[PDB]
């Protein structure tokens, strides 16, 4: 599922703060990404990380 | 930057920091009120901070004005990264100042072995993550296209050069995207991606600048 | 790829020192799995996790 | 064990660590060689630890004595959980004392109702992770098959029962594994799995010892 990859980077250099579900704290938690590429488990809120992960 | 030094406060003044409540890219001052950064640090809403140096203190002396619009290349591709150019307008126009000045576009592109200035307040680590209050500086060398394109096969475009060091432990990082890499006083690249950050054979990717300066002539002319 | 899947304890009740391979940190770092279940980024040692994902 | 308290030290004598270089699983003292943990428990170079209270310090009134053979339920299903139980052979006899006893095994199975002592050193924090140094007891009752069948459809066999509270709030979980569960002074259940800990509708599932109590005695006398 999305929900249960890593958060990922990504190669580009931009720190955004998004958010991905973390399965073993079974929430959501902010991390900074690339701005390219990476995976699924990358929500641009909390609240809509939740509606989809939670 | 990773392995770089502290630059000094305001000695790199047509560095600013795009912020949307914390800073998230680094960006080029070409003018009083154009901005010139990276296509994948694209958002709504930025203030775009001239000025600074300590991006966690306020010292009073720096200059905050929102963006009113800003321009993606057209042909900007988020796969490829390809064309990962923007263009921000100011709302209203900075006042250069002794902290607050434009830095020149270039005529002619510069050539592999060529030392240029990269700047940022990006992650310090290669490994882990250690984000710094002030401006860091590093300086590096243009790679020659073929030396580029074997470390990133099948990912190189003619519009991508790759600038510093291929045993690692200096590059940009998480941080710098969108800020600058001046030769010779010339804004020749734009950081943008790479793989990690400081590896070993892995060195930094940025947008070829003399390859988009009538597009950026045509567009600040048209807006 | 096994190597981007979160670290997952299962529903067991156990507490085994496992390895999984941390994306964001590039190597293989420890998780107390429960003993059954889980994903495939769970490895005995942190040398076969480094053989495997590093 | 979420929810519980400080049992005391020594006040549950058949409380035993599973140790192999750290504490890893619970279980339960049968006789003076024999102890009853968890399949899924299953490990090489076992040291069981008796006599224990604070598993980080070593107070000297310990025993710690290495497992000779675990003999793991023939018809114990990694994916099923079903037959989750396994035996454990210590190379010498323990020495029975006021801080270590054996718990007697049941003749008749528990009802629904029936409320049990669950022990262990499993995390405290239904959320996050806290590990105790001492011995945390929890008082919980026996569900009622449909209560647990409806808590987790399709996955409980009729060696399995549910304890504790679908409010959630009090339950065993990691760390806990190969427990035991004390009714009336008989041991009726082996802490096993669950959905989370302490998690509301979801409570702890246990092996059902009466079940086994023929292979038990099987096993110990031909072995
Ligand atoms: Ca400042
Ligand atoms: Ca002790």
């Amino acid at each position: 599922e999305v929900c249960s990859e890593q958060a990922e980077t990504g190669p580009c250099r931009a720190m955004i703060s998004r958010w991905y579900f973390d399965v073993t704290e079974g929430k959501c938690a902010p991390f900074f990404y690339g701005g390219c590429g990476g995976n699924r488990n990358n929500f641009d809120t909390e609240e809509y990380c939740m509606a989809v992960c939670g | 930057i990773v392995g770089g030094y502290t630059c000094g406060a305001n000695t790199v003044p047509y560095q600013v920091s795009l912020n949307s409540g914390y800073h998230f890219c680094g960006g080029s001052l070409i003018n009083s009120q154009w901005v010139v950064s990276a296509a994948h640090c694209y958002k709504s809403g930025i203030q775009v901070r001239l000025g600074e140096d300590n991006i966690n203190v306020v010292e009073g002396n720096e200059q905050f004005i929102s963006a009113s619009k800003s321009i993606v290349h057209p042909s900007y591709n988020s796969n490829t990264l390809n064309n990962d150019i923007m263009l921000i307008k100011l709302k209203s126009a900075a006042s250069l100042n002794s902290r607050v000045a434009s830095i020149s576009l270039p005529t002619s592109c510069a050539s592999a072995g060529t030392q240029c200035l990269i700047s940022g307040w990006g992650n310090t680590k290669s490994s882990g993550t250690s984000y710094p209050d002030v401006l860091k500086c590093l300086k590096a060398p243009i790679l020659s296209t073929s030396s580029c394109k074997s470390a990133y096969p099948g990912q190189i475009t003619s519009n991508m050069f790759c600038a510093g060091y291929l045993e690692g432990g200096k590059d940009s990082c998480q941080g710098d995207s969108g800020g600058p890499v001046v030769c010779s006083g010339k804004l020749q690249g734009i950081v943008s991606w790479g793989s990690g950050c400081a590896q070993k054979n892995k060195p930094g990717v940025y947008t070829k600048v003399c390859n988009y300066v009538s597009w950026i002539k045509q567009t600040i002319a048209s807006n």
